[PDB]
RNA sequence: AUAGAUGAGUUUGGUGAUGGCUCUGAUUGAACACUGUCCAAAUACUUGACACAUGCUAAUCGAACGUUUAAUUUUGGCUCUUAAUUAAAAGUGGUGUACAGGUGAGUAUAAUAUUUUUUCGCUUAACUUAAAGUGAAGGCAAAUCCUUCAUAUUGCAAAAGGAUAUCUAUAUCCGCUUUAAGAGGAUGAGAAAAGUUUCAGAGAUAGGUAGUUGUUAAGGUCAUGGCUUAACAAGCCAAUAAUUCUCUUAGUCGAAGCUGAAAAGGCUGAUCGACCACAUUGGGAAUGAAAAAAUCCCAAGGCAAAUAGGUACAGCAGUGAGGAAUCUUGGUCAAUGGGCCCACGCCUGAACUGGUAACUUGGAGGAAUGAGACGUCGAUUUAUCGAGUAAAAUUCUGUAUACAUAUUGAUAAUGACAAUAUGUACAUUUGUCUU
């Protein structure tokens, strides 16, 4: 039964970016806008935009009461120590002056100055931001269902819902049937490599196939669901991207849920279309939603 | 593992099996078609036959295991019956110059008690001697002096389900007083019109 | 397959993980020695003089 | 008299045992004197095990119940049978030989 | 638990304040309207403690006891009449109906309540260990029923018998009485020291206490205390309501349910556990180790009954009524628990399971490709903008579910019903609100 809110799941009119390789999808992500309009728009006007925009990609399957609750301002992140500090000073430096460090000379002043003072001890790769606001949606790469998806075994996130459905997985060797599976750090999924052949190979096409019946390497099987020789979705490397937080190895279609998404200085690990502005104002949806 | 056990004289077929143990079981003597097929069938073979309700059935395969592990019910141990019917007589011994031990002991209906030899001098449990020449047991009727038959009976092996009396103690003065008012009403009806 | 194929402990300190309150109660079981001093029930011969043979 | 027995827990088709002690005369699921354990009767199956054997998880507290029973609690048949499997009674019931 | 604290519309000619109202968030044992495919779990008269047709929810032991007819077999007399066996049916006695289950009408509280430490006492049933004793009459048809006696460190104070084997009387089984312990306990006002208890709303009332407060003496008590008694003293508590009374409302409580960022938070007092009360309304006692009864006695009105003396579904299902509104007159004692029983076994509307309801929650309810059918449809800058990758079609999957096999819920044995696993097969709705 189709429903309402999935008609125009493409549409070349609305332009929603929604989690799968289609080339109408292609075409939606290439030619977003730079920045959504939000100049004149109100507080909820700013926050229900952003809503829309996020939702069409991120837990698209997800019913909005189920996302409402699943949803942590919970944000986690890392800082990077480096060993060669850590070694050589006990963090002292830090609070010297009134509490904060020496006072270094205003910008105007350095450059004037033929000689560069000398660098400041501190860990390096300090003052730098961290994009927090990016982990919004950072709960739905989780799911069972998403991390296939993000393995590069499926199409679309949809597509990859229906290999758990369907008894296709295989979470620490035991078959996993349930899509909403919380993956745990250490867990590990295998699909079959039928159905992952098929996900992200090429359709089988007769009149090509037809033309070739008689006309390391492979040989052509037409008695299998993919095209044969098997070559990849059209497309496809437009989207090829594995996150860190899974180790993936494509001889056997399996991955390991090393650990959950963290937002590290200047880096984040939730795949999202979105600009800040944009994963900021649904962070602040989803707070009281209103 | 369903080791079937070999008939007994008292308990020489299905029909005198199910017509012991009661509980209205003899009805079902003809799903059985021989003495194996009853120490054989499972659970959910005696509930296609049509052994029901659930109570007898599960009734069935508890007199079918006691019947393997040999717990017979009375007249179980028995040795000479003939049609169903065995006879019980006395047998006295010279314990000592001042007394004497009586023992219920099973004998073909013809042979006198001290003919028998000691092999086919059977001693019949649950059945003794009061007195002098009284066989006292349970369907133990007396045929003469110091002789007793015991025949198969309908539910002679039965456990014999509890019943109520006017409805249990609830409901025991309202159908004891239900049932006075439908008394004089009759009396009304033949004597008062 | 399994987690615990390699063992790699986690550091000190590096997860928060909110464990949701359990509803309930269980029934706390008596005591059966004071709380002060040696009583006679673990002596030697208790248990042969209140169940001899 | 205290008896060491089992409350039924658990949903539909789902049994779940606790091993309690408590009165003889009261509710099964009332609140007992103490929780000696718990008790699943469905058996289980080792996850990364493909031999097909089955066992059944049994959790007891048996140096608190050897008190009880030395006391004078009367453990219903089943509990009997599990107490006698660990080694602390003997068994009411043995398969015939004969 | 360290992330958790937020606003919006609306008074004025206008501005800033004050102060309500409403919206924004979460939820319900909900109801109604428009709708609705499947599955699991959970919940399901919140109102009239209103009235109830019918079947069931507490029975069990013949190894406590004889009666009663039935046949069977034996005596005397010549069908009747003795003494027995056997089987049934009512009972007598033992235990249990002091548990389980149901309801929230009444009930307005600080109390011989309660926590900690120290010190204690009582316990004639049942459970666990052990010891000793288990004789003699009478009454009922008989008895392990009732009455009574002997004996039981001194002297007062107990008991009950039944059943099965062995031999060419003995030994056992199940009980009974007493005693010493363990456990348990609803136990004694236990006591002392230091604490704790958010005690509904409104109104009135200044006295209350008469072994009452203290002393002496005596008794009682494990001990303490007018606990008890005699003789004296006139005290003790309170003064801002101690005490008493009227009206209104209500079962109490818990991270039990819902809710807030939070407050000794707020609200509720369903399902779960604890406690209290009640069993048509009112008035009562006995039995028992203990009232802890849906028991018993009595009165009244309702129904039934009249020469009787039952009944009250707030036990399960069900009916009528009331109401916006809440379901089956199923199966099984297989599992767990309980009563009876030497044992076997019997009973269990407790319980477990099938049914009804979108009431709630959780899950399924389909994925990928789809470009010129050079077709259709609606707007309209009649040539632009849309329906539209949408459809068709193609390639795959086999989800709920159906069927089959196996295992499992259960073992000494017993499976009412169903779960899980595996194999094969199937592509099935839109609805509703707003602008
Ligand atoms: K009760
Ligand atoms: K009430
Ligand atoms: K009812
Ligand atoms: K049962
Ligand atoms: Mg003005
Ligand atoms: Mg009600
Ligand atoms: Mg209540
Ligand atoms: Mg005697
Ligand atoms: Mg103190
Ligand atoms: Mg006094
Ligand atoms: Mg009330
Ligand atoms: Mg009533
Ligand atoms: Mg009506
Ligand atoms: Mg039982
Ligand atoms: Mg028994
Ligand atoms: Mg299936
Ligand atoms: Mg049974």
């Amino acid at each position: 039964m189709k429903i309402r809110r999935l008609f125009k799941y493409h549409s070349l009119k609305k332009k929603p970016i929604r989690p799968t390789w289609n080339k109408y999808n292609l075409y939606n992500l290439a030619t977003a806008g730079r920045e959504p309009r939000i100049s004149g728009k109100t507080f909820f006007q700013q926050k229900w935009l952003a809503k829309s925009l996020t939702r069409a990609y991120h837990g698209e399957h997800i019913k909005e009461r189920k996302w409402a609750r699943m949803f942590s301002r919970r944000l986690p992140a890392v800082v990077n120590m480096d060993p060669a500090y850590m070694a050589k000073y006990n963090g002292s430096e830090q609070a010297a002056g009134r509490g904060s460090g020496l006072s270094e000379p205003p910008a105007y002043e350095k450059t004037a100055d033929e000689k560069p003072a000398k660098q400041v001890i501190a860990n390096p790769g300090r003052k730098v931001p961290t994009p927090y606001e990016q982990m919004t949606f950072a709960p739905l790469e989780r799911r069972l269902d998403i991390a296939i998806f993000r393995a590069l075994f499926a199409s679309s996130a949809r597509q990859a819902r229906q290999m758990v459905v369907h008894g296709a997985v295989t979470v620490n060797g035991k078959k996993m049937k349930h899509p909403g599976y919380l993956l745990n750090p250490g867990d590990l999924f295998q699909v079959d490599v039928e159905r992952v052949l098929y996900a992200t190979g090429a359709p089988k096409d007769k009149k090509l196939l037809a033309a070739a019946m008689k006309a390391e390497d492979n040989e052509i099987d037409p008695s299998k669901p993919y095209m044969t020789p098997w070559r990849p979705r059209n497309y496809m490397s437009a989207f090829a991207f594995i996150p860190r937080y899974l180790e993936v190895n494509q001889n056997i279609c399996a991955a390991v849920y090393l650990r959950h998404p963290v937002a590290r200085p200047g880096e984040s690990e939730v795949p999202s279309p979105f600009s800040p502005t944009i994963n900021q104002l649904a962070f602040n949806w989803y707070l009281r939603r209103g | 593992l369903p080791l079937i056990p070999k008939p007994t004289p008292f308990v020489p077929d299905v029909p005198t099996f199910l017509t012991l143990i009661g509980r209205d079981l003899k009805q079902h003597a003809d799903k059985f078609p021989t003495w194996e097929a009853l120490f054989t069938l499972t659970t959910d073979q005696l509930r296609e036959l049509g052994v029901e309700p659930p109570r007898a059935r599960r009734y069935l395969l508890r007199w079918r295991q006691r019947f393997r592990e040999g717990k017979f019910g009375i007249g179980g141990d028995l040795k000479h019956v003939e049609n169903g019917v065995a006879y019980l007589k006395i047998h006295e011994k010279e314990a000592s110059p001042t007394r004497t031990s009586r023992r219920v002991v099973n004998v073909p209906a013809n042979q006198h008690v001290e003919e028998v030899s000691e092999g086919e001098r059977v001693k019949v449990k649950g059945y003794k001697v009061k007195g002098v020449s009284t066989i006292v047991g349970p369907y133990a009727l007396p045929v003469q002096k110091g002789v007793a038959k015991l025949a198969v009976t309908e539910g002679m092996w039965e456990d014999k389900r509890g019943h109520k009396v006017d409805g249990g103690e609830r409901r025991r003065a309202e159908v004891r007083f239900k049932r006075g008012v439908a008394e004089r009403k009759a009396l009304r009806e033949k004597m008062g019109f | 397959d399994s987690p615990n194929y390699i063992k790699v402990p986690e550091p000190p300190q590096s997860s928060e993980v909110r464990h949701p309150f359990v509803k309930g109660h269980l029934p706390i079981p008596r005591s059966i020695f004071p709380k002060k001093g040696v009583p006679e029930k673990v002596q030697s011969g208790y248990v042969n003089r209140i169940a001899p043979k | 008299v205290l008896k060491l027995r089992l409350a039924r827990f658990g949903r539909t088709n789902a049994p779940f045992y606790n091993i309690v002690v408590a009165h003889a005369r009261t509710a099964r699921n009332s609140k007992p004197l103490e929780v000696i354990g718990t008790y699943d009767p469905v058996p289980k199956k080792d996850t990364y095990d493909t031999t097909g054997k089955l066992h059944k998880d049994i959790k007891l507290d048996v140096t608190r119940a050897k008190y009880w029973i030395g006391v004078g609690a009367q453990p219903t048949d089943t509990v009997w049978r599990l107490l006698s499997l660990v080694g602390i009674l003997d068994p009411k019931y043995k398969k015939p030989q004969p």
